[PDB]
């Protein structure tokens, strides 16, 4: 061989992995589909 | 629901306690208009 004219590596080719987005109602997240309805059953209750 | 949960059970716990002080306080809006007029059912039924 000649003296190199490029420096090398042996490494790992693998596919990114998909950023799905935080979608625009993000902040209902933090408590379940359910607990919304519990408040807002609680708050249709309590107020009766 | 299992990680709240319990705010639940004391908003459960609270307003029946108001219930029964809510009678508690008929029942002595009664007592004080049983010295007017008769024992209960005069300032029972008027108010109620
Ligand atoms: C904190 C104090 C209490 C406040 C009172 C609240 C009590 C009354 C509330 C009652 C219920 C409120 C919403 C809860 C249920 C929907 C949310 C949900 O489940 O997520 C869903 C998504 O969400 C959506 O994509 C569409 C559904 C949301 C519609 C907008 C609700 C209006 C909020 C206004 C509320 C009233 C405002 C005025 C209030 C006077 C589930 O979908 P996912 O598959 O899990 O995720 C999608 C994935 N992605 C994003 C990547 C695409
Ligand atoms: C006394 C006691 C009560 C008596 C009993 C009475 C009976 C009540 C019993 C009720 C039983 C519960 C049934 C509902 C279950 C829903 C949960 C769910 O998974 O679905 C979805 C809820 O996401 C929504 O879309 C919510 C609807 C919009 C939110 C706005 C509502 C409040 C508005 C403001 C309130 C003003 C407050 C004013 C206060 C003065 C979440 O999943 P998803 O992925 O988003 O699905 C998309 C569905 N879609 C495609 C159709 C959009
Ligand atoms: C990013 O890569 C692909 C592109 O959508 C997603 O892989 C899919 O996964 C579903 C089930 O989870 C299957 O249909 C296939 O395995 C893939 N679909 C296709 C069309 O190949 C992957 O879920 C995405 N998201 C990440 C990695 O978060
Ligand atoms: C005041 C009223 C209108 C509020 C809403 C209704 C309340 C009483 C109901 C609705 C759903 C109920 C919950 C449903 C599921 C469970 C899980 C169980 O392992 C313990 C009880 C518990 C945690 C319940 C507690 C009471 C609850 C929160
Ligand atoms: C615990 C229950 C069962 C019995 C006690 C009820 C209490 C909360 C009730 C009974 C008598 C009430 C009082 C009766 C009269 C007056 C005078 C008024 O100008 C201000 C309110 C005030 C001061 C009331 C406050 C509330 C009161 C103290
Ligand atoms: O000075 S060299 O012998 N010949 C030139 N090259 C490079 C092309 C970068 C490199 C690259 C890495 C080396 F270790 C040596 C050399």
């Amino acid at each position: 061989f000649s003296k190199p004219f490029m420096t090398l590596g042996i490494s790992i080719l693998y596919r990114k992995p998909n950023g799905t987005n935080p979608g625009v109602f993000s902040f209902l997240n933090p408590l379940s589909p359910d607990i919304w309805m519990y408040v807002l059953l609680a708050c249709l209750g309590v107020s009766c | 629901v299992q990680n709240i949960g319990g705010i639940f059970i004391v908003l459960a716990a609270g307003l029946v306690l108001s219930v029964f002080v809510a009678v508690g306080e008929f029942l002595y809006k009664s007592k004080k208009n049983a010295q007017l007029e008769k024992r209960s059912f005069c300032s029972a039924m008027v108010e109620e």
